[PDB]
RNA sequence: CUUGAGUCUCGUAGAGGGGGGUAGAAUUCCAGGUGUAGCGGUGAAAUGCGUAGAGAUCUGGAGGAAUACCGGUGGCGAAGGCGGCCCCCUGGACGAAGACUGACGCUCAGGUGCGAAAGCGUGGGGAGCAAACAGGAUUAGAUACCCUGGUAGUCCACGCCGUAAACGAUGUCGACUUGGAGGUUGUGCCGGCGUGGCUUCCGGAGCUAACGCGUUAAGUCGACCGCCUGGGGAGUACGGCCGCAAGGUUAAAACUCAAAUGAAUUGACGGGGGCCCGCACAAGCGGUGGAGCAUGUGGUUUAAUUCGAUGCAACGCGA
């Protein structure tokens, strides 16, 4: 409630969601390359595991 | 909430044994801000639990604590129309707090005299792996044993 | 009882569950598990970690023979497809072999109908 | 998708062989696919949907360079 | 459902009282968990207007509707409570 | 007379059509072996299948239907349509040089033929799928969506039907008018430079109500045909013709309304999307809802129970 949460953290998760979600990359909102990096970063991730879910 | 609170909040220790730990213990059992009518039943307590372990106070109240602390709890998540129980690890200074609180939900539902037996009664058991607040964690523990499945979601 | 040292593991993963099967190298079935088996039903049945146990205890059920060797024979999408190939690593066999046999028409029949829903 | 171990290879390095063996096979999405039918419409729809998409994937490599951001 | 009736510039004789009654009996069809309901009726120059909230399990659905009547208005309100009604149903009952 | 139209000569590419063969993958069944308690299915379940041995796994056999990859904003056809491989019959297009005919052309009411899927007739066939139908769920109900089965049909031969958002919602033929990036198929001359056909995307002038179209025009013109004349009533009724039937085709009126419509604009809304917040959830602490009493309001009551405040934002409110 005092202080912004970690941006390349929350980066990284709304990457992951997408991710899992299946939304295809090029949906990343970031062109500051270095939250672009951790978006990405999670929705790689989470490519994988979706594949081992139903 | 949705930014990050900034600044803990100092807990002084124990006046008689000079622990930040006890400190937190007093206050979970202190009621409508009545800190000193908290702090005696806390050590009248010990006092009993001292009288009878004869292995001190701020190591034998420990050993309560360890037999009650979980270490696997259970977060609830809501999918399709069903919802999912789902294991996670506890925080040390999480478990530490159910502990505490465990206890004394346990010790005040009791039918002893005072508080001060009641609790001394509940920290004593506890050692021995006995009362309700040692059936609690047992459960807790039960039910994410359980449902382990769901260890790895993310969702 | 007779021992054999050298078997084959067919894993039969579905969307809704898992079947393991021993056999011998010439398809005679020697033990088997499942998820449905293992002790979950539904939601968990459908799981990597509900496919794990299966392999795992179908590991012994096969103790009686011998053991040694193992080609596993890995068949369709379900999320059984892996965690099992895990466990029967770590349930002490040496994996020489490894394939997919997933069944694959080249066309072959009309499948059903899409769900709405 | 057929992996046959190598001396002294580790489990953990077949299993990865044998994964990226049917991602270049790519059976999964054969069998995803396969799941229901598509009517033949639907099928050629879709056709011209990637194509009308891979063609604007065409566009950005070119178009965004000459643009520029603050 | 505990129904409760106002009237804001009107009478509420032991028809308008019945009639409302019966009305609104019907709602329950459509939402069994239903909870305390107020009912007000105006009349201002030339409008007869009919509003009710709706205590529901973990909502509140309120809707007003203008007739010639005062029935003509409670009937028009009906229809609306209804479609709300439906529509959060059915986002609880989401499997 | 040779520029439009056509004929011959040499080649090219092609799921163009018709007939007959055949090959691998897979599903379902049947018969065996192994083996043992579950399988299957869903958001969650159940019906269903299984100790009379299923599911899983291996071997042998039967039968039908469709042809993974190649495969592409690829190719062919008047359109509808056409996809494994191999032979037999057969149509069209395109190019390179030559020769030949000499306006033999374009369009076309009536007419004639082709015409997806469903459907109909007779005789076959039947794996998978699946209207109808039956059972299980969901729901206030659920003649649905979802699950388990499943008959016509889908397949072959011959004969009917003549319809589709049969669409580029854009008739056919010819001429003329800035450009750019591709795809596919010929052929010149030196892997560069030309010259043909078909095709995909983008854009200029112009045109358009706007959206957009833009040498494959919805631009600038010429030739012929088809069709429209406010919305409902109605592509319906009556009549004729066609059809085994289902129906198709041609095609009104009374009555009634002052609108009905197209494109674009600002908002609002979505059980649409993205991103950020909030005691919104989550993590927690103490309450209200039960009792007695205080107090306000509704109701009833009254001679009078003064008047006002009424979803959130009236109800210890004006007082
Ligand atoms: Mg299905
Ligand atoms: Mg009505
Ligand atoms: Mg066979
Ligand atoms: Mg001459
Ligand atoms: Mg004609
Ligand atoms: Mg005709
Ligand atoms: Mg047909
Ligand atoms: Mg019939
Ligand atoms: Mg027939
Ligand atoms: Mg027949
Ligand atoms: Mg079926
Ligand atoms: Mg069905
Ligand atoms: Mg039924
Ligand atoms: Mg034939
Ligand atoms: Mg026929
Ligand atoms: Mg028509
Ligand atoms: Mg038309
Ligand atoms: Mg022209
Ligand atoms: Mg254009
Ligand atoms: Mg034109
Ligand atoms: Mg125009
Ligand atoms: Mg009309
Ligand atoms: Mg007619
Ligand atoms: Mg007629
Ligand atoms: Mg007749
Ligand atoms: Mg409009
Ligand atoms: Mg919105
Ligand atoms: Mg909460
Ligand atoms: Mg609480
Ligand atoms: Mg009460
Ligand atoms: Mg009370
Ligand atoms: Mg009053
Ligand atoms: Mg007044």
């Amino acid at each position: 409630k005092r202080q912004k949460r970690d941006r390349l953290e929350r980066a990284h998760q709304r990457g992951y969601q997408a991710g899992i979600a299946g939304r295809s990359k090029e949906m990343c909102p970031y062109q500051t390359l270095n939250q672009r990096s951790q978006w990405l970063g999670g929705w790689r991730e989470a490519m994988a595991d979706r594949v081992v879910m139903a | 909430p949705r930014r990050r609170v900034i600044g803990q909040r100092k807990i002084l220790p124990d006046p008689k044994f000079g622990s930040e730990l006890l400190a937190k213990f007093v206050n979970i059992l202190m009621v409508d801000g009545k800190k000193s009518t908290a702090e005696s039943i806390v050590y009248s307590a010990l006092e009993t639990l001292a009288q009878r372990s004869g292995k001190s106070e701020l190591e034998a109240f420990e050993v309560a604590l360890e037999n009650v602390r979980p270490t696997v709890e259970v977060k609830s998540r809501r999918v399709g129309g069903s919802t999912y129980q789902v294991p996670v690890e506890v925080r040390p200074v999480r478990r530490n707090a159910l502990a505490m609180r465990w206890i004394v939900e346990a010790a005040r539902k009791r039918g002893d005299k005072s508080m001060a037996l009641r609790l001394a009664n509940e920290l004593s058991d506890a050692a021995e792996n006995k009362g309700t607040a040692v059936k609690k964690r047992e459960d807790v523990h039960r039910m994410a044993e359980a449902n382990k499945a769901f260890a790895h979601y993310r969702w | 009882r007779k021992q054999v040292s050298d078997g084959v593991a067919h894993i039969h993963a579905s969307f809704n569950n898992t079947i393991v099967t021993i056999t011998d190298r010439q398809g005679n079935a020697l033990g088997w598990a499942t998820a449905g088996g293992s002790g979950f039903r539904g939601s968990r049945k459908s799981t990597p970690f509900a496919a794990q146990v299966a392999a795992e205890r179908c590991a012994d059920a096969v103790k009686e023979y011998g053991i040694k060797n193992l080609e596993v024979m890995v068949k369709g999408p379900g999320p059984g497809r892996e965690s099992t190939i895990r466990a029967l690593n770590a349930a002490g066999f040496r994996i020489t072999n490894i394939t997919d046999v997933t069944p694959i028409p080249h066309x072959g029949c009309r499948p059903p109908k899409k769900r709405r829903v | 998708p057929v992996i046959k171990v190598r001396e002294n290879e580790p489990f953990d390095v077949a299993l990865r062989r044998f994964k990226r063996s049917c991602e270049k096979a790519g059976v999964l999405a054969e069998v995803r696919r396969r799941e229901f039918y598509e009517k033949p419409t639907t099928e050629r729809k879709r056709a011209k949907a990637s194509a009308v998409k891979r063609h604007a994937k065409k566009l950005a490599r070119e178009n965004a360079r000459r643009t520029r951001l603050y | 459902m505990q129904l409760n009736i106002t009237g804001n510039n009107v009478e509420i004789t032991e028809a308008l009282r019945e009639f409302v009654t019966a009305k609104f009996a019907k709602l329950e069809q459509y939402f069994d968990r239903i909870n305390q309901v107020y009912v007000v009726l105006k009349v201002e120059k030339v409008t007869h207007t009919s509003d009710a909230t709706l205590h529901v399990n973990g909502g509140e659905i309120h809707a007003s509707a203008e007739g010639q009547d005062m029935y003509a208005a409670i009937d028009g309100l009906i229809d609306k409570l209804a479609r709300q009604l439906t529509k959060h149903k059915d986002k609880l009952k989401q499997h």
